[PDB]
DNA sequence: ATGGTTGGGTATAATGGGAGTCGTCTCGGATGCAG
DNA sequence: CTGCATCCGAGAGCTGAGGGAACCCAACCAT
């Protein structure tokens, strides 16, 4: 009942994986499906994204609630197209279904990669969902002509997605990705210097070890801006009755003496 | 501005939430990390919530007033007061609906009752574990058709929605025993080692080899995993055409000539259950479309579907395959729950349950009634059930979840910000995933996480592991956590606040103060009365203006002398409130006139220490300053210390002499007794005088002269008046303790100068000689009880001002005479009697005997143990008697003896421990030791006795530690259940009454014995006589208030057999709504006069009951008994009572015992444990409700048997038993009020011609009014039975949702009130306190608060006009 | 005119996680048993 | 269809003072 991680893992396990034949088949179907989508777009003269939306609606079915009238109208506006030029539509439908099977079968790469990213301010489930987002991007952009396995192209996208999610959602005050990476470099340099020298390093040593463009003053500012707000309800004293926020005065509103 | 009169709470619609919000929060950003300004579309954006600065937009275009209502074009921020940042909300638009956890997890779930779903099913559906069926569309599951509101697991749905498509991996290089595309029945082998288990066609997947003929001869081609086969099975090929298309130009397989194609050694087989349809032209339905029977597929309609399923056009073989499936519509989560909720028709459901209410089954009727309760609440309130499902989630204003910069430059934030950030992140990710057409597993997981995030925001730590911030184990505090608990909003900021114009300091004895005065340090007074001091200094020439006065008073060294005189003039006539925590009764806060003193300590009058329960070993007290004229008038008239002299609980004096005062008065009022003469006989007084002069007889020896007893003191010293006697005392002729003859009030009194001096002190204090002579008891030493009686009589006879004067005079003279009395404590003053030694030896004798009687078999271990305990107990009692007899006979003025006898300090047990011996001690297991402590504290203990006594000391300490908390909890519950009871009218007009008995059944049922005088006083004093009484030729008329003298008169008449019970009015039979009346309550015990209309008697009663429980009551017995009685818990030592009348016939067998009660109509049986004890005898008659075993009676069974009155009397008597056991005086009125609140509800047995339901609990008054209207209209009256519920459940069932929500179980009360749309009418006191209004009690009562005042001149002028 | 910011890409293969709690009592629904 | 009868989960237990874990790459907007 509880512990949603176990439920998610069981649901993922209920889907079987693929073999090499299955993987190459699905990838080839996906490729011909996108090619057929582009061919149908050229044939009808419409914008590709709209026909893509129509195909997605048809695969997902009425179950997935863009409105029924438009998608139905254009669906029959494509049935008007003559034969021989119609196989493409069936190929696009098959390719969309193939994308669905490929994603469901390869979801396990997300958990396998993400299980070693816990403890960075994001829970496991958020990491996993962001990894599925990277997996969809990898699936859509995959080219099977290189004869490379899906895992090779998927892992890079998964790591990129997880790392971007860490940079964007790990802190209450949003700090840009480049500055988060800079803080990451500062922390790793500081811990390495501490390990080699055997004591807590000074700011000047870290700045010298970073290289040109880095002084002690900028290092202090960088450590300053990396600080995270504290909780107003931090328990003070032995008894559970005194909080930190209970000792914070208002300096904005005028006092009764000032108003008088 | 209209006055606020009611507060309504109801469910909020999505439209209401969207109208509240000033904009949608689309981003999880809080503030910018560079500029510390709110981020656009973030949680702090000024366009939504308002500007940070007053009348200034974000971009600075407008920085002045008059732009109210104008929104800056560049920044979008309105120009207005910044305070709007604590009022304006935002909202988040959920991609998918989410369920409000309050209506899901409060057992029983509201959604579960509405949708007739259990908690497990609701949890499974809401949290994405099972499907629920909507519009089944004629689907078949296991041969049974599926119906609405049916729960399917994932497996059944996948089978129904898609089908069965099993796959078998055939080993590489093995041919299959079947061909591609032929129907295979279950069990038909598809390979030498693979056997199918479902009916349907088998489909080849990646055949390993291909045999291609050529026009003939065959040829073989290997098919590698990296390549695919294009030509369909059984299709001819042409020359030059391709068969195995390849990625690499050299790897392509082009057919050389024309030949057929066959595929062998399939890598896998896919068996499905489906139908097949060939076509030779364009098709109409594409892959992923679902079709019905008789639909066009291809060939312009030549081919037609026969079954329901999903169509997929396999182009490789150019064949349409329809897999058998259905279009069933099953949805998950709060979206599905909302869809089910909107289809609900409440009127038809109400009719269905009304029909169900005719079932013979009682359990079915109860369940249907429970469903009808919620259904009718929804129908009456007008709320829609779908509003219990959230679509837009409101966002609290930022100023109530602040992100602030601490003084050290760091940032501090609320947990609500993190919860909102998590919710926003999950919502945005869900929107992105939905926009991408992600597979359904990812979407389901995303929806589950969004639901969990909403649950954490609403109630974190309720389902599953609570959400915590990384690096800590502390759960985040959700809005409910803010609302509820001991630290929540209601209990911490609404029922109690921190206040201005207040201080605190240590207290010091103030013996030179008057009764109405308190010593206040100069610095405290200067700080507390600062604005008044500034204004008064402005009046004088000390400062030109208030600012100059403030700067001058700012620095300590800048203060002068005249400012102190200005302060002294400021506080002239004003009073302050002194308070010592814990405040157990109303006397814990009292008003005093401040006298300015030096130093840092508050000076307290000695006579209020008992009322405050304050000592001088480090206690601190707080001081408050009432500001306005109304507050000062209330403090001076109703809260003055000198105006509160009697206890509100018992009516006995509470401000009375104590400790040293009694010691001094007793020392000066005690008379000497000597043994030198020892009853010698003298014939003429002159002989006695000569004998005394020679030195043969003592001055105060009780001699006999001429046949009458006297002393030499009486004959030798005859004084004309008290002045001469006191002058002789001043010259050392006689002492204050000598007995002489004095002429006073025209009589010759044989008394001592000390008693005459005491009489003169009292007479000069009360300024009345005759009344003072009447009040005092001359012929006894003055001790605690006599002084208390004197104070009470003086109050009654003269008034509180003269009583205060008398108290002050008594205090002063007691202190003065205690100073010079010569009271001291030395080690030799604890005289150990000689008899003790003998008493010990005798014990040491019997011990030996006992041992003999144990060594010869006459006694067992248990008997010997009991005999040792009995002997040592009797020895201890005998030692006590010997100690006190020795003290009285040899050392009548011993300090310990005087302290114990006068009541100043100490009890006989402590004196016995000091002198004789400590005695028996208890082990931690509760059983006594075998050896006693034979040493007193004077002799000095050994190590072993000290160690054994440590057990009892520690147990007493721990007992105290738990008792104080339990008594505080009980007091809070009583205050909360009785808080609404006020005296609201002069007379309710009732004719009901109660009969207080004067005789109680004897413990052996021999006869009725007269109750103790204290109990009769506590049950009769101050009450209103319900009926006329004739006793001893005295006619007590109806409506008379019973004073103490009348109570004594009735007790005397009862002792003469003229009366057995007294009929009196009581709150138990009062008919006033939401309170009592003046006549049914009686006296205000603190004034000995009829209670004033408007008094909050419920709070007084609750405090009065709760006060003694802390410490006074120790701990079936003690405080647990009181707690069990006030909560109406069924006792674990429950006894057996008779539900009906009859005669008793005890039937005992060698294995079992039973009692049969045989009436004239029916004969019932009672089976009871053999170990039990029976209070009955064979062949006696017992009434209904009489006990047949010893133990506590279950109140509900007594209510069923006898009725309400018997339970009322039982509860009152049993609650008073515990307090009387401890010696605590407490009037029956308070317990009677509490019991009246306890029995406030009834249960409907037959609704008759009303809209009520059977079994619906409701207030008695409402059903009585409904019955009255119904009989007036001529319908069938409702039939009801009384109910009894504990104080907690009675308090939680009140009409006012504010008080119930602030009491306990906040979520349940709030959800019920919101569903019902309850309106709070602000009848009680707590709601008005929460709203910051004037309570409907005291000066805020409607009876008195509209009074006007005017002089005669203005009244005459208005008359002329 | 200038830095700091914003989004996109990386190709051997990589495919179900991990932490854990114990010396409390009382009250009201919920489930399963005999009659 | 009653009645017992455990069986489990939920929600409480004095006040006050005081408590202190990647790198690169290249475009793009605010000011
Ligand atoms: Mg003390
Ligand atoms: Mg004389
Ligand atoms: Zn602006
Ligand atoms: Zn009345």
């Amino acid at each position: 009942t509880s512990d949603p991680v176990r439920q998610y893992l069981h649901e993922i396990g209920q889907v079987p994986l693929l073999t090499l034949e299955e993987e190459v088949e699905l990838a080839r179907k996906v490729e011909e499906g996108m090619e057929a989508i582009k061919k149908l777009s050229e044939i009808t003269g419409l914008d590709p994204d709209l026909i893509r939306e129509v195909v997605r609606a048809k695969i997902l079915g009425s179950a997935r609630v863009l409105d029924p009238k438009t998608v139905e109208e254009i669906d029959q506006k494509l049935k008007s197209l003559p034969k021989e030029h119609k196989r493409y539509l069936h190929i696009a439908r098959e390719g969309e279904a193939a994308r669905q099977h490929l994603i469901e079968a390869n979801l396990r790469l997300v958990v396998s990669i993400a299980k070693k990213y816990t403890g960075r301010g994001l829970s496991f489930l958020d990491l996993i969902q962001e990894g599925n987002q990277g997996l969809i991007r990898a699936v859509e952009k995959f080219e099977y002509k290189r004869r490379f396995k899906f895992s090779t192209y998927a892992t890079w996208w998964i790591r990129q997605a997880i790392n971007r999610a860490i940079a964007d959602q790990a802190r209450t005050i949003r700090i840009p990705v480049h500055m988060v990476e800079t803080i990451n470099k500062l922390s790793r340099t500081a811990r390495q210097l501490q390990q080699e020298l055997g004591r807590e390093p000074t700011y000047e040593e870290i700045a010298e070890a970073m290289g040109p463009g880095w002084d002690a003053k900028r290092v202090e500012e960088t450590l300053k801006i990396a600080q995270e707000p504290v909780s107003l309800e931090t328990p003070i004293g032995d008894e559970k009755d005194s909080f930190y926020g209970d000792f914070i005065p208002d300096e904005h509103l005028p006092s009764p003496v000032d108003a008088a | 501005k209209k006055e606020v009169r009611k507060v309504r709470i109801a469910l909020a619609s999505p439209e209401k939430i969207r109208s509240w919000s000033y904009g949608e929060v689309e981003k999880p950003e809080t503030i910018n990390y560079r500029t510390l300004k709110p981020e656009r579309d973030g949680l702090f954006d000024e366009r939504i919530f308002g500007p940070i600065k007053d009348y200034e937009c974000a971009c600075g275009k407008y920085k002045r007033q008059r732009f109210e209502g104008k929104v800056c074009e560049r920044c979008g921020v309105e120009v207005t007061k910044s305070i709007v940042r604590r009022y304006r909300m935002g909202h988040i638009e959920l991609a998918t609906p989410a369920a409000h956890i309050w209506f899901v997890k409060d057992v029983p779930s509201k959604i579960g009752t509405l949708l007739d779903l259990s908690a497990t099913e609701l949890e499974q559906v809401l949290y994405f574990s099972k499907y629920i069926v909507l519009d089944p569309k004629g689907a078949i599951l296991n041969g049974v058709p599926v119906e609405k509101r049916q729960l399917l697991t994932d497996e059944e749905y996948r089978e129904l929605r898609y089908g069965k498509q099993e796959t078998y991996p055939l080993p590489p290089g093995v041919d299959a025993l079947v061909k591609d595309g032929e129907e295979v029945v279950k069990g038909q082998e598809l390979a030498p080692g693979v056997v199918s288990r479902l009916d349907g066609v088998a489909l080849y997947r990646f055949p390993r080899r291909v045999r291609v003929e050529y026009v003939t001869e065959p040829k073989d081609y290997r098919v590698q995993p990296h390549m695919n086969v294009v030509v369909p099975e059984g299709a001819r090929v042409e020359a030059g055409d391709k068969i195995v298309a390849a990625i690499d130009p050299e790897e392509e397989v082009i057919a050389e000539a024309e030949g057929v194609v066959h595929l062998h050694e399939p890598a896998s087989i896919l068996v499905v259950k489906a139908r097949v349809y060939p076509f030779e032209d364009d098709v109409e339905v594409s892959t992923g479309d679902r079709v019905a029977p008789g639909d066009v597929l291809a060939d312009g309609g030549k081919v037609k579907s026969d079954v329901y399923g999903r169509v997929e056009v396999d182009l490789v073989r150019n064949v349409v395959r329809v897999v058998e499936s259905y279009d069933i519509d099953a949805r998950m989560g709060a979206e599905a729950i909302q869809q089910l909720l909107k289809e609900l028709d409440l009127e038809a459901l109400e009719k269905e349950l009304l029909e169900e209410m005719k079932h013979p089954s009682r359990a079915r009727r109860a369940k249907a009634r429970k469903r009808l309760e919620v259904v009718r609440a929804f129908l009456d309130s007008g709320n829609r059930p779908e509003w219990m499902i959230l679509e837009a989630v409101p966002v609290l204003p930022p100023d109530l979840r602040p992100m602030v910069q601490v003084d050290g430059g760091r940032f501090a934030t609320s947990d609500l910000n993190d919860l909102y950030r998590r919710l926003i992140n999950r919502n945005n990710r869900l929107k992105k995933l939905l926009a991408q057409g992600a597979p359904e597993i990812i979407i389901r997981n995303e929806k589950r996480m969004l639901q969990e995030a909403v649950d954490a925001l609403l109630d974190n730590g309720r389902r599953g592991a609570p959400v915590t911030n990384p690096g800590s184990d502390r759960p985040l505090r959700s809005l409910t956590d803010i609302l509820s608990g001991k630290q929540g909003r209601f209990r911490q900021n609404l029922l109690g606040k921190r206040v201005d114009y207040s201080g605190r300091s240590v207290i010091v004895v103030g013996p030179q103060l008057k009764l109405h005065q308190c010593g206040l340090p100069k610095r405290m007074a200067l700080e507390l009365f600062k604005p008044f001091l500034l204004k008064k200094m402005e009046e004088k020439g000390i400062a030109p203006n208030v600012k100059a006065a403030r700067r001058m008073l700012e620095r300590q060294r800048d203060i002068k002398d005249e400012v102190w005189d200005a302060l002294e003039e400021v506080i002239h006539g004003k009073v302050v409130l002194l308070n010592r925590a814990p405040t157990l009764h109303r006397l814990g806060i009292q008003a005093f006139q401040p006298v300015l003193v030096e130093g840092q300590s508050i000076q307290l009058h000695p006579l209020v220490c008992e009322a405050f329960n304050a000592d001088f070993d480090g206690d601190q007290m707080a001081v408050h300053v009432p500001l306005s004229s109304f507050a000062q008038a209330e403090a001076r008239i109703q809260m003055l210390s000198a105006h509160n002299l009697l206890s509100p609980a018992s009516g006995e004096p509470l401000a009375k002499p104590s400790r040293d005062i009694i010691l001094g008065l007793y020392y000066i009022t005690q008379v000497r007794k000597e043994k030198k003469g020892a009853g010698l006989e003298f014939a003429t007084p002159e002989e006695a005088l000569a004998a005394h002069e020679r030195g043969e007889v003592a001055l105060n020896a009780p001699i006999k002269v001429a046949g009458r007893e006297t002393s030499v003191g009486r004959l030798k010293y005859v004084f004309a008046n008290p002045d001469e006697a006191l002058l002789a005392v001043a010259h050392g002729i006689v002492d204050l303790q000598d007995v002489v003859t004095v002429r006073y009030m025209g009589k010759r009194l044989e008394t001592s100068p000390g008693r005459i001096l005491f009489a003169r002190i009292v007479a000069e204090a009360v300024e009345d000689e005759k009344v003072a002579w009447e009040l005092i008891q001359l012929d006894v030493p003055q001790e605690k009880n006599s002084l208390k009686d004197l104070v009470y009589q003086a109050f009654l006879r003269l008034g509180m001002e003269k009583t205060a004067r008398l108290l002050d005079a008594l205090k002063y003279y007691g202190f003065t005479f205690s100073t010079t009395s010569g009271i001291t404590i030395g080690i030799d003053d604890a005289v150990i009697p000689e008899e003790k030694k003998q008493y010990l030896e005798e014990a040491d004798r019997k011990l030996l005997q006992i041992e003999q009687a144990y060594e010869m078999g006459f006694l067992t271990d248990r008997e010997r143990y009991d005999q040792i305990l009995q002997l040592w107990t009797e020895t201890t009692e005998k030692v006590t008697q010997a100690v006190f007899k020795n003290f009285e006979e040899n050392y009548p003025f011993n300090p310990l003896y005087v302290m114990a006898q006068s009541g100043a300090r100490g009890n006989p047990q402590q004196i016995r421990q000091l002198c004789g011996l400590r005695g028996l001690m208890q082990k931690p297991s509760g059983e006594t030791f075998e050896v006693p402590v034979r040493s007193s504290f004077r002799e000095g203990l050994t190590v072993l006795e000290y160690f054994i006594s440590s057990h009892g000391a520690r147990k007493g300490g721990a007992d105290t530690a738990l008792r104080t908390a339990d008594s505080g909890y009980l007091t809070r519950k009583l205050v909360d259940v009785t808080h609404e009871i006020v005296v609201r009218e002069a007379d309710c007009g009732t004719t009901n009454y109660i009969s207080v008995p004067l005789f109680q059944p004897d413990e052996v049922t021999r006869s009725l014995r007269l109750r103790k005088r204290a109990d009769i006083e506590a049950g009769l004093y101050g009450r209103v006589l319900a009926r006329e009484v004739e006793v001893l030729g005295v006619r007590l008329e109806e409506g008379r208030y019973l004073s103490m003298d009348d109570v004594h008169l009735l007790i005397k008449a009862a002792e003469a057999g003229e009366i057995q019970e007294v009929p009196v009015r009581s709150p138990l039979t009062c008919q006033t709504r939401y309170g009592v009346c003046q006549k049914c309550y009686g006296y205000d015990l603190s004034m000995a006069r009829p209670v004033s209309i408007g008094e909050a008697v419920g709070i007084v009663a609750a405090q009065s009951i709760g006060e003694p429980g802390t410490q006074l009551t120790m701990r079936t017995q003690g405080l647990p008994r009181v707690i069990e009685l006030f909560e109406a818990r069924r006792p674990k030592a429950k006894a057996v009572i008779s539900e009906i009348d009859g005669v008793v016939r005890i039937e005992e067998t060698e294995e079992k015992l039973s009692v049969f009660v045989e009436s004239e109509g029916f004969s019932k049986e009672y089976k009871l444990p053999k170990e039990a004890r029976l209070l009955v005898k064979d062949g006696d008659y017992v009434e209904a409700g009489q006990p047949l075993t010893r133990g506590a009676i279950d109140p509900h069974q007594l209510l069923e048997a006898k009725g309400p009155e018997a339970v009322e009397r039982y509860l009152v008597e049993e609650i008073q038993k515990v307090y009387r056991a401890q010696g605590v005086k407490l009037h029956d009125k308070h317990i009677e009020i509490v019991v009246r609140q306890m029995m406030k509800y009834v249960e409907v047995t037959d609704p008759g011609d009303s809209r009520l339901l059977e079994g619906q609990v409701l207030e008695k008054w409402d059903v009585e009014a409904l019955n009255e209207r119904l009989i007036a209209e001529g319908k069938t009256p409702v039939a009801w039975k009384p109910l009894l519920m504990g104080v907690t459940k009675s308090a939680l069932s009140t009409k006012s949702w504010l008080s119930a929500a602030s009491f306990q179980n906040t979520t349940h009360v709030l959800t019920e009130a919101a569903i019902a749309g309850k309106k709070d009418e602000l009848i009680g006191l707590k709601e008005n306190v929460i709203l910051g209004r004037l309570i409907p009690a005291g000066t805020g009562s409607d009876f008195v608060r509209f009074t006007q005042v005017v002089d005669q001149k203005t009244l005459k002028a208005i008359e002329e006009a």
